[PDB]
């Protein structure tokens, strides 16, 4: 299980923020679990004391296929890891976004759809 | 003349809203 | 997002001037900070782009 780290652990954690953060927007956008493991497994409760399992459960967060995931556990770096968690997370959010997206334009096409009966009636 | 409340990680900004929460029970009693 | 040890040293700090401008210095230190992890999560998400478009055509086929 390598677990190489720099000793200068000051600003890499921002990275796991960023992907937590990211991860926050995952379930503000795309509810998939209770977002209570969040609350209790909060990063700056200094609770974390092994960040190599947080990015592996935000990698299985993600909808990542297991060939990904795969993909992801060959690699040893960890920032190599972390960004292609990072990759995958932005994959999942481009993916949600167009299909809210769609879906919205949908509702709003019906709904003009049934304002254009409306008001064809009071053209007739 | 109280004990020390346990901070865990729960830093208090001046002027701020924060939230203290302690699994421990121990600062139940006090409160 | 100073860190506590950050506040603390900040507190130490008696004079207003000197404790102000260690909080400006703070802030020098934070938007530095803010910007090269923008830098980087905008370099590797222009890299994931760097990915054909037709990649995300493909996933409109599918």
């Amino acid at each position: 299980v390598v677990h190489e780290d720099f000793q200068v652990t000051e600003e890499v954690k921002a990275l796991t923020a960023e992907i937590v953060k990211t991860i926050r927007d995952i379930i503000a956008l795309n509810p998939l679990y209770r977002e209570s493991v969040l609350q209790m497994m909060q990063a700056g409760q200094r609770v974390v004391d092994n960040p190599i399992y947080l990015s592996d459960m935000g990698a299985a967060l993600t909808g990542a296929e297991s060939h990904e995931l795969q993909d992801v556990l060959e690699e040893t770096n960890i920032p190599k890891r972390l960004y292609k968690a990072l990759s995958l997370l932005k994959k999942e959010f481009e993916l949600s976004k167009l299909q809210q997206r769609l879906g919205r334009e949908v509702e709003e096409k019906i709904k003009q759809t049934h304002r254009k009966f409306l008001l064809q009636e009071q053209l007739k | 003349h109280l004990p020390l409340i346990a901070i865990t990680r729960n830093p208090v900004f001046p002027r701020f809203i924060k939230i203290i929460e302690v699994k421990n029970k121990k600062l139940v009693e006090l409160l």
